[PDB]
């Protein structure tokens, strides 16, 4: 290889793999925050789906 | 003059005009939590890949 090609073939694997850490430690740091504060799309533990609920008149009326 | 009610006229679902108003929050709820946000936007490719230790893919 030319060391032109080689120099800049580096540099291609550099930026890659640079990306590539900067994402790791942005995903490290977004399931901290998502799993201390519950307000992302992870770690959504299910509750109780609101359409079961009954919403008619009942039998007796203070409910 | 009173007419005895017929087999199943006492049981009927009647409608009452009423003066007061209609009651707009009988279970005296607080403010409901705001919900989280909902996924918008297309969806690309992971950049660069699964970013798994050394796979490239
Ligand atoms: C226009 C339409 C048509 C277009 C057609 C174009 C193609 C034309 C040619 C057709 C053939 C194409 C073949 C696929 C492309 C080349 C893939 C490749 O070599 O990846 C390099 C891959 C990474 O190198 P690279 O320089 O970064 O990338 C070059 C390319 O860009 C690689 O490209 P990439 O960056 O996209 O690669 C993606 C990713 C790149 O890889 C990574 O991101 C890194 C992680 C790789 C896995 C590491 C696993 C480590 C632990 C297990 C070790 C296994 C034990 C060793 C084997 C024991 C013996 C069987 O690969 C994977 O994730 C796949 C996993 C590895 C499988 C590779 C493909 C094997 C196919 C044939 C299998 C035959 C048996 C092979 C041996 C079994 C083990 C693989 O090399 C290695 O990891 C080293 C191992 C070599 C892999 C096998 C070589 C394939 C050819 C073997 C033929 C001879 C077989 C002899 C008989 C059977 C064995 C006894």
């Amino acid at each position: 290889d030319a060391p032109e090609k080689n120099y800049e073939r580096t540099m291609a694997i550099l930026q890659i793999e640079s990306e590539k850490a900067e994402l790791r430690l942005k995903e490290l740091e977004v399931r901290r925050l998502m799993r201390a504060k519950g307000d992302g799309p992870w770690f959504q533990y299910p509750t109780i789906d609101k359409a079961l609920i009954d919403h008619s008149p009942k039998a007796t009326p203070d409910n | 003059g009173w007419v005895r009610p017929d087999l199943g006229e006492l049981s009927k679902v009647t409608k009452v005009k009423t003066d007061r108003p209609l009651p707009e929050n009988p279970y005296h709820s607080r403010a409901r939590p705001e919900p989280n946000p909902e996924v918008e936007g297309d969806l690309k490719p992971a950049r660069h890949g699964s970013r798994l230790f050394f796979w490239t893919m």
